[PDB]
RNA sequence: AAAACUCCAGUUGACACAAAAUAGACUACGAAAGUGGCUUUAACAUAUCUGAACACACAAUAGCUAAGACCCAAACUGGGAUUAGAUACCCCACUAUGCUUAGCCCUAAACCUCAACAGUUCAACAAAACUGCUCGCCAGAACACUACGAGCCACAGCUUAAAACUCAAA
């Protein structure tokens, strides 16, 4: 299938954060995925201190590798993400753009309920 | 002889369409203190506030121009098995004339 | 016979009404919207009476925003500074 | 078992195939799918190995066929999934649907 | 906008848990509740504590801070005719809403229907 | 369709000749994903 | 209702359960 | 703890007046309900009690509701006597 | 004009407090449980400066936990801020307690200018489970 | 209040095998028990219906056996209060236990005390009254979630389940 990984990495140079990113992509093909684009959603400050690989981070370098990998890939390839120490955060998960959307008629309005206790005096 | 279904089609009030939003002029017949009860026709009268802006000419039969948010006003609550009706509908008055 | 009433269905009939969002794409990337979505002070995420999604809708606002803090794009206990300036949608009043 | 080479079962009518570049074979492969897909292509295998007409999908035969291979694929995930009470109650009560079935069948 | 009531009672037909379990039956009643009084106060409280502390620093002399003394003593003064003005205040007119007894009347004009 | 939108789709895959030049692509680009919603349906971007 | 039976049952299993402690 | 330190739950002072200041800071935890869940997590409310208190306050959260759009419903025909003689 | 969200840390900002900006204003924490209420002031790089609670203003067992006591601390601390040189202070009070509003207020009057409130009162996401409900 | 701690408390920084604020005014999933932090994999029986208390598979919590984890809570126990006494309510401390793994135990006010399928519009309280069909159950109270027998990894156990005396009611 196609899965989406969001890359968080340490705030590094340029040599350093392109051979990671080599690194990575490797990694994916080597495990089987065809790897499809690359993003960079740049570098930015964290949302929190982020403490990985006995380092405490406070900015980040926020990329982005659409791919697709088959169905028993995804556990060497977090593994891998757990063993780099030059990533702060490595996910996967299934393509937003791989779930379709539904078309919606809008809010169908709710009246209100009847019939809930009998009509005797009480 | 016109049938009951050719008055009914042969009605304004059943050309009006839906209520909302839509211009009438009606008559004053009943006044306490400020509040004046004007009829638009249909089945209910509605009361407006009087406008403190040109105030003195809003009398018994003075003909004023109402938006006519509501025709009856009801609405079921938690327990109830009917409506409870306000006899009474809901406009906003514009002006004179 | 030519003036009685004959069945269709509803004229006048209103478009039934559509949230904000419908018909958009949310992503646990699109932390500007999920920043509406969350309280400014308490980083809560407000319920339907103030968000006014529909039930899709706002559970993919539920769902993103917790993603989203989890995989590190939103901070949990506060909205983004950054983000205190965009279009206001929620109907909630702090101030007086 | 399928290999991870064969075509998905909605992709496997297209003209264009053997001319692809083996990236796109690869793509649209099995091994770029996932065990839905692979029992979907055992159990059309299954039915073009056995029944009068595989187009048919309401009868004694393919719903036998099918609970076959839901059967096989509860088995798979329990062998690997041992402490799983639900896929186990199903796989019990999907051979049980598969029996009376069979009965009917036989009958 | 109420929370709907469609499915959260355990009624014949309904093939889902009772969301809701409400001890009383769900209608309205045709009174209002009485409107709740005010609780303990303690005014004074900050007068009293720099009168107080004058006096443990200066062994307890009214001629010695007399202007904080008056202080504390104005402060019970406007304590106790605030005491008087809400008392007023809450028989005259509720705050924005209107008093119980008269909501009471209404809706005694306007009963709910629970039977027909 | 899908076959043939497909199958433009792959030649801008990223393989193992295209690593590099990619790589430097992705980082002197910059894609953002963040847009607002107002009351009315309407995208800030 | 009320739990005059539940009660009536707690009691003889009470005495049953310290019966069996004791013998 | 791993936050930024000076953001959430800060209010600022107008002119000196930190009784405005803090009754706005109450008033962000009470409609945010942060003070009802620390009144409530004092002590360990066992999931029955969650349950039954949870139930207990959606109920009287739909009776107040549906009793106050009948209050303003009716506010209208709280006017004068229209008739007084009948 | 006036905005009650703070100032974030690393851009410009033209509000000012005799010359220092909003980052390097001392802080002054008031913990305030059922029973007690603790004040201390601390300078922005973690110096302390000032400390006073109930009891060391004298309150011994149960008048800790009022108003008046917390009072009593936040004037304390107050005087010993004003002879370390301190005016202007953030406060950041944690807990529930009587005398929270009261430790504030002891500092206003010991004659320290409040700029800031700020809430970390500690709510857990589920974490550790707290006592049992006690049956008085 | 005492007892307790002062190897204590406040700020900051590191830091989990425990538990999952807000969303949740939502009413979903699962056969029931149950299920509300995130991601991924596998995955949610039956193209009539009812049907096993001679079967098979599950089944909250508590509990048992073996090996680990330990923040917090906590039966038992100890100390302090209270009391005529206080083996309780209140305060403090700590253990079994709650967690993981593997195997048992098979019980709940396991109740929405309202059986499955198909269909329609009055005893009293409660959640309005019914029809067709099938299965299960019941037949005065107490003895009795008991005795005996039988089965069971249960051995202070669970399931099934009486009678003799007693009453004119429950
Ligand atoms: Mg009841
Ligand atoms: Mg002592
Ligand atoms: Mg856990
Ligand atoms: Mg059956
Ligand atoms: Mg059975
Ligand atoms: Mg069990
Ligand atoms: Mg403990
Ligand atoms: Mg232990
Ligand atoms: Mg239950
Ligand atoms: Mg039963
Ligand atoms: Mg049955
Ligand atoms: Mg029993
Ligand atoms: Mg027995
Ligand atoms: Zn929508």
């Amino acid at each position: 299938p196609r899965y989406e990984l969001a890359l968080i990495l340490k705030a590094m140079q340029r040599p350093e954060t392109a051979a990671t990113l080599k690194r990575t992509i490797e990694a994916l093909m080597d495990r089987g995925a065809i790897v499809r684009d690359l993003e960079n959603l740049g570098e930015r400050a964290l949302p929190y201190r982020i403490s990985a690989h006995s380092q405490q981070h406070n900015r980040g370098g926020y990329f982005l590798v659409d791919f697709y990998a088959p169905t028993a890939a995804v556990e060497s390839m977090v593994e891998h993400l757990s063993r780099d120490i030059d990533v702060i955060r490595g996910n996967i998960v299934k393509h937003p753009l791989t779930q379709e959307l539904k078309e919606c008629e809008g809010i169908v309005p709710v009246p209100l309920a009847e019939k809930l206790y009998s009509t005797k005096k009480r | 002889v016109e049938s009951f279904a050719s008055m009914l089609r042969h009605s304004p009030l059943t050309q009006m369409g839906p209520a909302k939003d839509k211009l009438v002029i009606g008559r004053i017949f009943h006044i306490v203190e400020n509040d004046l009860y004007i009829d638009f026709g249909g089945k209910f009268h509605c009361v407006c506030r009087r406008p403190e802006v040109d105030g003195e000419k809003y009398q018994k039969g003075t003909r004023v121009r109402l938006r006519l948010l509501d025709l009856e006003l009801t609405s079921r609550f938690l327990g109830a098995t009917t409506d409870t009706t306000v006899l009474e509908a809901n406009a906003v008055l514009l002006g004179i004339q | 016979n030519e003036d009685l009433p004959i069945s269709m269905e509803n004229p006048y009939k209103e478009p039934l009404k559509k949230c904000i969002l419908c018909g958009k794409h949310v992503d646990y990337k699109n932390v500007q919207l999920l920043s509406q979505f969350v309280s400014p002070f308490t980083g809560c995420i407000y319920g339907r009476h103030i968000t006014g999604l529909c039930g899709k809708k706002q559970k993919e606002i539920t769902k993103a925003i917790k993603r989203a803090q989890i995989m590190g794009f939103m901070p949990v206990t506060y909205k983004d500074p950054a983000y205190l300036k965009d279009p206001k949608v929620c109907n909630i009043r702090y101030r007086e | 078992d399928p290999p991870p080479s064969t075509l998905l079962k909605d992709y496997q009518n297209v003209p264009g195939i053997e001319k692809v570049d083996d990236v796109v074979k690869r793509l649209l492969s099995l091994e770029m799918a996932n065990k839905k897909e692979m029992l979907k292509i055992k159990q059309e295998q299954f039915m073009k190995k056995i029944v009068a007409n595989p187009e048919d999908t309401r009868s004694l035969e393919a719903r036998i066929i099918a609970l076959s291979v839901k059967i096989r694929s509860y088995e798979e995930h329990l062998e690997k999934h041992r402490k799983d009470k639900a896929h186990k109650r199903y796989l019990l009560m999907s051979i049980d649907q598969r029996k009376k079935m069979l009965k009917n069948l036989r009958n | 906008a109420t929370p709907s009531l469609r499915g959260r009672l355990a009624r014949f037909g309904n093939p889902r848990k009772p969301v809701l379990k409400p001890n009383k039956p769900l209608i309205l009643a045709n009174r209002v509740g009485e409107r709740r009084r005010e609780k303990g106060e303690a005014t004074c409280i900050t007068e009293m504590s720099v009168m107080m502390a004058c006096w443990k620093q200066n062994e307890f002399r009214d001629d010695a801070c007399r202007k904080e003394i008056q202080g504390f003593l104005d402060c019970a003064a406007r304590a106790q005719e605030a005491r008087k003005m809400r008392s007023i205040q809450e028989t005259l007119g509720e705050s924005g809403s209107l008093l119980p007894n008269k909501l009471n009347k209404l809706l005694q004009r306007f009963p709910n229907k629970p039977y027909l | 369709r899908e076959v043939l939108q497909l199958q433009e789709e792959v030649k801008n895959f990223i393989t193992r000749e295209n690593l590099e030049a990619r790589v430097e692509a992705a980082l002197d680009s910059r894609k953002n994903y963040n847009w607002a919603i107002t009351r009315e349906g309407l995208v800030v971007r | 209702k009320n739990v005059l039976k539940i009660r009536r049952r707690k009691m003889n299993h009470h005495k049953y359960r310290k019966l069996v402690k004791k013998t | 703890a791993k936050h930024l330190k000076f953001i959430a739950r800060t209010v600022m002072v107008q002119e000196g007046n930190v009784e405005s200041a803090y009754r706005t800071l109450n008033r962000i935890l009470t409609m945010d309900g942060l003070i009802e869940d620390i009144k409530h997590r004092r002590y360990y409310e066992k999931p029955c009690r969650r349950r039954q208190r949870e139930s207990y306050e959606r109920c009287r959260r739909i009776y107040n509701m549906e009793m106050a759009r009948k209050i303003n419903f009716l506010m209208r025909k709280n006017r004068a006597d229209p008739w007084q003689g009948c | 004009k006036f905005s009650i969200y703070p100032p974030i840390p690393g851009e410009e900002s033209s509000l000012r407090w005799a010359g220092k900006k909003f980052e390097e204003i001392p802080i002054a924490h008031i913990k305030a449980s059922h029973n007690n209420t603790q004040i201390q002031v601390v300078s922005a790089s973690n110096e302390p400066l000032a400390f006073a609670s109930c009891g060391t203003e004298g309150f011994r067992n149960a008048k800790k936990g009022t108003g008046i006591a917390a009072q009593t601390a936040g004037i304390a601390a107050a005087a010993r801020a004003k002879q370390k040189g301190v005016i202007h202070i953030r406060v950041v009070v944690k807990g529930l307690g009587p005398g929270r509003l009261s430790a504030m207020h002891g500092l206003i009057m010991g004659g320290l200018e409040v700029i800031s409130i700020t809430d970390n009162t500690p709510i857990p996401h589920n974490g550790c489970r707290p006592r049992k409900a006690r049956k008085l």
